């Protein structure tokens, strides 16, 4: 802090830690996220001894989709906007291993 | 439609609002028509059987 | 009054006959128990419903349909299935043996000792009948039974009745697509037995309809869950006139005196606009501008003719919904003054329009959509000699072979009829392509 | 009325839609789902939605778009973005083979079998339009496939249509970066094709776009959600025009009668001025005088053009937001009176000013701060002449040694343009100095 820490003063000739990693944003919130992140991983290795999907929403998805989820062709005659929809609930019943 | 006409210079083509229909709308075997059943009036009421 | 008898001749036109009276059953209410709760809609047994039932001393609506098959599977399936407490008892005609898709097999071994039965059954319906505006007949050309026994009751009920009205819809064979090499050859004995006392039918196509159905309904493996529906939604457009009322109506009388030009050509082409699925109809807009373009694009249509390849001679617009004589009047006329559409100078106009206000209705578990605006296209054109060449051609190499005439020399035929069918065919080829001439 | 047709074609112009129709959205307030809040502004699809967006009968402002696609993963992707319902299903035209950064096969072996299905899109947009003032087409040069697709449904609406505007954007080419060979030689092809049929073709530079990024943005390490956001707000304020009201007014078909000078030359630069962020507009301000200086300091241009090394013939400025007429002309005069300037004679009146009141509009969390003032600035000078030096002595050397032609020959393809291109282009470039020397 001392002036800000949330802010460090604009074309900072000085350096910040955490150069790498998140980056590529403007300048002002990269400050605030980057000292976070120096606390952050300050606590973590203080420990002191403790030794002591939007793809598929609601109502399924759009015509013309690929991309094979589970199933489908092995089951059909249905609408492909239901056939999406009710594969959006049985994900959740046979072929559960999705997720 | 003289409403409509009280908008503008051009006119534009206003309709019922449809959701309105979907919400409320006899779909399957379940209705959504209410009935009531009642006897006309007249001085002397003489069809009272209809 | 406004009332029509349905005959379901075989395998197929009793199947459909199911899901259609599914259907009708739905837009009135009636349950698959067929007794409402306490609410009224019963009087006179002289209502809506009365087009297609009498509910009796009661208080159940009856079909105005018969259902003659003669492989007893189906019609046991559906009296074992879900609507057979409200189907009549003995209406519903079954046989023992089949017609094994020989045409002589139906018109001279069985259909004898059967049609007795049914021409009973119909006049005891037409008895309690009083307007009696017609009969709606579903039989099918490639029909593995139907085709003889649809034959045989066809010209009887014409020769006895002829004054009243006679429609047939039924399913057309395939250009390229086969279940039957000896389709052709019953294909040919119904048409030269039938053009002469059929009043107007009209064909469709099973992959034409599939192709609708993955090009815009996107459904990428139907059945006829799907397909049947569809029909059964034309079928329910066509008759919407006669349900309802309105500003203006129609009717098949003035179907019979309108759509076909001339004796023996009688065989329009069948079409709905509107063929959408759930999230089309929900985000997008329809109106009669567009309806109708596409209603008239060329590969809407359930029969693969191409109408550069055809003029058109009549048109008939059904619009159900929510649509108005202006707009009504304003796409008509753009529609004509565009020139791909080539009208023959027989007609100066070639349209006729009929209105209804009663939106159509949704079924659950269906495809269709909550559709204000539809509109039935029922359009005569000379695109289809095409498929009579089609089908002589198809026809001619393999009998100048002979393959199967054995079976039918050993169940009775001879071949005076085989050789009369194609000049008939001829005839009609002929008389097509002189009414096209001007 | 007044409305135009979008359409993007390509891995080029998929992300810059996606920032500009968020913009939309955010700007008129659609709710990325489709429809308004309780405010009443649904209707028969006449408000300010009527010239971007088919807001219908459902309710849901439907973008006016077709992208086609030729790799399916980006449009899947944007499928699986969030305002997949808020945009029409079969606008997004897919396939499943890219072009390959070849022109010809882009142009020939996949093209044509898509291009039935765009027309039908574009027709059933034009039936529906009344106004059809024309069409928004975004592309590359340095694209795989948005060049030869491009060129054939460019020589389509063309020959169909010549009585529309045709407007395009390019990403241009970097002058000395060249992530793609191919690019010279599909890149010239583009233009020598495309030369004929343009009405105004405009460009930008990636290159350029980041120096401003890293200059006054202070962002040394800026995205694509920034580049296409730029690019985005700049077509905003090019097409407020059409949206808002002002006192004095111009419109698309004004920018071509009123900027190109002759027959063939139609390819000007842009900017905009006021480009700055957060803080930097919080304790600086901005104002008329300066935002003239800033939009003509040689570096600000996204292009690598040095004024001082051409000579000015046309300006267009846009300004968006408060501001008084006196200022305005009056810096534009003291600009006239300055001597590094340069101006041809044929041009004592060169100044086309156009003010809209409506301040522009910000995007959440992104990088550029509120606007009181802001300035499109579209400027036509001769500099740009050294660009196409650069690549014919590119092209030169590749074609002396006939080099990746192989390619192009194999999939069927012969020297004729190869040739006819570079005289093409000379004839530009002669051009160029034939009007630019007095
Ligand atoms: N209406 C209807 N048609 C069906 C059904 N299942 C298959 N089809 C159609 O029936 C048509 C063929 O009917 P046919 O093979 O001639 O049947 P049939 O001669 O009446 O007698 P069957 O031996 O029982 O088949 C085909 O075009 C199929 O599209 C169904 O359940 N209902
Ligand atoms: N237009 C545009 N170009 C970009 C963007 N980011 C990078 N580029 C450049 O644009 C070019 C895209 O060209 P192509 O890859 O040929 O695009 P395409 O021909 O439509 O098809 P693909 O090669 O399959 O992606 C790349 O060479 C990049 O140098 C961007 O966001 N928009």
């Amino acid at each position: 802090p001392n002036l800000i820490q949330r802010k460090a003063i604009s074309g900072y000739a000085g350096f910040v830690p955490r150069f790498a990693w998140v980056m590529g944003m403007n300048y002002r919130d990269g400050v605030t996220q980057a000292m976070d992140d120096f606390d952050k991983n300050q606590f973590v290795f203080r420990h002191p001894v403790c030794a002591l999907t939007t793809i598929y929403r609601s109502q399924g998805l759009i015509p013309f989709y690929m991309g094979f989820i589970p199933s489908m062709q092995d089951n059909y005659a249905l609408t492909f906007g239901n056939s999406t929809r009710r594969a959006y609930q049985k994900e959740l019943d046979r072929r559960s291993h999705t997720l | 439609d003289s409403f409509r006409s009280c908008v503008g210079l051009k006119p534009t083509p206003h309709r019922k609002n449809f959701k309105k229909f979907m919400e409320l709308d006899s779909f399957g075997n379940i209705s959504n028509i209410l009935r009531y059943f009642g006897k006309l009036i007249t001085h002397k009421c003489a069809d009272v059987d209809r | 009054m406004r009332e029509c008898i349905s005959i379901h001749v075989g395998q197929a036109g009793v199947q459909i006959g199911n899901a259609c009276w599914e259907l009708y059953c739905l837009e009135h209410g009636i349950q698959p128990d067929g007794q409402m709760p306490s609410d009224k809609t019963i009087g006179g047994g002289d209502d809506s419903f009365n087009t297609f039932f009498s509910e009796t001393g009661a208080g159940k609506h009856v079909p105005r349909a018969v259902f003659v098959d003669l492989e007893p599977t189906v019609v046991d399936e559906v009296r074992t299935g879900t609507y057979r407490q409200l189907f009549h008892p003995e209406q519903l005609i079954t046989g023992k043996e089949d017609a094994a898709n020989n045409y002589a097999r139906g018109h001279y071994t069985i259909g004898k000792e059967i049609v007795d039965l049914v021409l009973d059954r119909i006049r005891k319906l037409a008895d309690l009948c009083t307007g009696l505006q017609g009969f709606l007949i579903f039989h099918s050309f490639g029909g593995g039974t139907g085709s003889g026994f649809a034959s045989l009751l066809m010209e009887r009920l014409s020769v006895d009745y002829g004054k009243k009205s006679k429609l047939e819809f039924a399913i057309y064979p395939a250009p390229q697509v086969s279940t039957a090499v000896v389709e052709p050859y019953n294909s040919i004995l119904t048409t030269h037995t039938t053009l002469e006392h059929s009043d107007c039918a009209f064909m469709v196509d099973n992959e034409a309809i599939y192709d609708i159905c993955r090009r815009n309904l996107d459904i990428e493996r139907p059945t006829y869950t799907n397909l049947n529906r569809l029909i059964g939604q034309i079928v329910s457009s066509i008759t919407a006139s006669l349900r309802f009322d309105g500003a203006l109506n129609v009717d098949l009388t003035e179907f019979q005196t309108n759509l076909v030009p001339y004796p023996r050509i009688h065989f329009p082409l069948a079409t709905y606009a509107p063929v959408i699925s759930a999230e089309k109809a929900y985000h997008e807009q329809l109106s009669v501008a567009e309806i109708t373009n596409a209603c008239f694009e060329p590969a809407n249509q359930m029969v693969k003719c191409d109408p550069r390849h055809g003029k058109y001679m009549a048109c008939c617009m059904l619009y159900r919904g929510d649509v108005v004589p202006k707009d009504v009047n304003a796409a008509i006329a753009t529609i004509k003054t565009k020139r791909t559409i080539q009208f023959v100078d027989w007609c100066p106009t070639g349209f006729k329009v009929g209105i209804n206000y009663q939106p159509p209705t949704v079924v659950p578990g269906g495809d269709l959509a909550k559709v204000q605006r539809a509109v039935c296209m029922l359009s005569n054109t000379t695109a289809i000699a095409e498929a009579w060449a089609r089908l002589d051609h198809k026809f001619d190499l393999m009998y100048a072979k002979r393959a199967f005439v054995h079976w039918y020399v050993g169940e009775g035929m001879e071949e005076g009829e085989f050789s009369e069918a194609r000049e008939d065919l001829a005839a009609l080829e002929k008389d097509y392509e002189e009414v096209g001439v001007d």
